[PDB]
């Protein structure tokens, strides 16, 4: 029953729309494709996101998320969406690795995807 | 230092240096699932949630704030019975339950009396002996180990303690367990006079007030002639108001433990001439929450319980039910 | 560099279509979750096998059948190994 990231079918540029725009919906920010003069690189499908934690945007403090998507086929027309943590950093100083509030955030990024 | 009671008076000061030498996350296996469920999940939702991944506990997240917001245990739905049955001139009404949000039962369950505002927690970088303090100053029979990441303030439960998994931990690295051989009726540990025991007979809200009422676990049950037939946990409860039935509460306890899955620990007893050195062992390979005391013919004589044994080490020689 | 707005050629639209890359095929790694690991009831239901440390941070998820969301991840602390498991709704 347990696998790694979600599910996704259908059209591989269709389900990196919905992505981005589900991002966009949790106000996340993100790269974005650049292509080789023409012409689109595949690693498109590598995206770099960031997240303002919500209860230390509460307190006011500027500490930020690092998340990382990534698109992999599984059979023809079967994806999984790879979601992972690089962790989080404050704008300030001066050494753990929770899950939170990584998973409160892929929380987040999965209802954006459904109610999509 | 060379006999009974001399050797078991040394073997018990190792045995607590031990305990404060260790930290909590030492207990930890080295790689270990936790569940964990927000405050908001419905209570319904909540109870199909133990009984599925089958377990009878779970740490609560209350994830707008990023912090612990309690611990989920049997306690909390015996504690909230107990009132309704005490108060509610309504049977049906406990029914209720069943609309609310985890938040909302313990909100209930705070405004009764029947939690700390502060909650119990330690650091798992301290002290083992620090985890079995707080055990033993509140009656709980489970704590959480909270840390902080310091770069959120987000605090991260790293795991829930029980006194079982801290004394299977003692009785796996103490070799000072072989030398505590002093037979149970000399010492002074257990309770010996007043049981709360129940019969087939009795309902279960009466054994579910015994259990809020006296902070006890389990009720023993018994026969006519006093004889040990089977126990009635908190944990039992459980199973009956897992489908919504709360008129399951109802019925006799003989009744209610037919609907018993097996799967149960068992009930374990001893004489009382028995010693805490074969105990450590029942401990070492078995699941035991306690240890009824009897005769040669299964008589009830009384009660050696896991905070028992706990709180005989760790020293120097009506209401509501903890954390369970 | 990050960026708040999405990309525009992916509104074009869209079928027609440069004929873009495909994503990489998924790695033999991801293939396995340790969650699906209990060996352990034997009697410890909460160990797991040693995670790989390639692993370490990906979320994974479950279908339940109760209306409530499945997330998991694993993680480091100080030497051992904590995956959790929340449990946890949509609205
Ligand atoms: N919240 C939880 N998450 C993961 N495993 C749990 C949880 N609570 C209990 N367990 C597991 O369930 C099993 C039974 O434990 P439990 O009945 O809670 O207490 P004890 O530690 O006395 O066995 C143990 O293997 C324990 O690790
Ligand atoms: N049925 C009972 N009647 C009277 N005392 C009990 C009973 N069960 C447990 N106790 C005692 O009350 C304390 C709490 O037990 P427990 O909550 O099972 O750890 C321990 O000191 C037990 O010895």
């Amino acid at each position: 029953k347990w696998h790694f990231g979600v599910r996704c079918r259908g059209d591989a540029p269709e389900i990196l729309l919905a992505v981005y725009r589900a991002l966009q919906r949790a106000g996340a920010q993100f790269t974005v494709p650049k292509p080789v003069n023409g012409k689109y690189r595949s690693d498109m499908y590598t995206i770099k996101s960031r997240w303002e934690i919500p209860h230390c945007k509460r307190e006011g403090k500027n500490t930020y998320a690092y998340i990382e998507l990534q698109l992999y086929e599984v059979m023809p027309g079967c994806f999984m969406l790879d979601v992972k943590s690089n962790g989080y950093k404050d704008i300030y100083s001066h050494d753990l690795k929770s899950s939170f509030p990584f998973l409160d955030l892929c929380a987040m990024l999965v209802c954006k995807l459904f109610s999509a | 230092a060379m006999d009974v009671q001399e050797t078991q008076k040394g073997a018990l000061k190792e045995i607590q240096a031990f305990i404060r030498s260790r930290t909590s996350y030492d207990v930890l296996p080295t790689s270990f699932r936790l569940i964990v469920f927000d405050v908001t999940l419905f209570v319904k939702t909540s109870l199909s949630l133990l009984t599925l991944n089958n377990i009878v506990s779970a740490p609560l997240w209350d994830s707008e704030a990023n912090k612990f917001a309690g611990l989920l245990t049997m306690a909390d739905f015996v504690n909230v019975i107990k009132y309704y049955y005490q108060s509610s001139s309504f049977p049906e009404a406990i029914a209720e339950i069943d609309k609310f949000r985890l938040l909302g039962l313990r909100e209930v369950e705070r405004k009764i009396g029947a939690i700390p505002p502060e909650t119990i927690y330690v650091h798992p970088m301290h002290s083992l002996m620090d985890a079995c303090l707080a055990m033993s100053k509140s009656r709980a029979r489970r704590i959480p180990l909270i840390d902080v990441d310091g770069e959120t303030g987000s605090e991260m439960i790293v795991s829930v303690l029980t006194q079982y998994r801290i004394l299977k931990f003692i009785s796996m690295n103490c070799k000072e367990t072989a030398m505590l051989r002093v037979p149970l009726n000399q010492m002074t540990i257990g309770t010996w006079s007043n049981l709360a025991t129940a019969s087939m007979e009795t309902k279960v809200y009466d054994v579910i007030k015994m259990l809020a009422e006296k902070n006890i676990s389990a009720v023993p049950i018994v026969n006519s002639e006093g004889t040990l037939l089977n126990v009635y946990e908190s944990v039992d409860v459980m199973h009956l108001i897992q489908d919504g039935d709360y008129s399951n509460l109802d019925l006799s306890v003989g009744e209610a433990l037919l609907k018993r899955p097996a799967n149960f620990d068992g009930v374990h007893t001893c004489r009382a001439t028995d010693r805490l050195d074969g105990i450590f062992d029942a401990i070492k390979h078995s699941r035991v929450h306690r240890l009824f005391v009897v005769d040669e013919n299964l008589k009830l004589e009384g009660i050696l319980s896991l905070a028992d044994i706990l709180n005989y080490i760790i020293y120097d020689k009506d209401n509501f039910e903890s954390a369970v | 560099q990050y960026s708040t707005e999405i990309p525009a050629f992916l509104t074009s639209n869209t079928l027609q279509e440069l004929k873009l890359p495909k994503p990489p095929s998924l790695p033999p790694h991801l293939e396995k979750c340790i969650l699906n690991s209990n060996t352990a009831y034997k009697e410890d239901q909460s160990v797991l096998p040693n995670p790989n440390h390639v692993l370490l941070n990906h979320l994974a998820a479950a279908n339940t059948q109760l209306g409530v969301l499945a997330l998991s991840a694993t993680t480091r602390y100080h030497r051992k190994y904590v995956t959790t498991a929340m449990f946890k709704n949509f609205d």
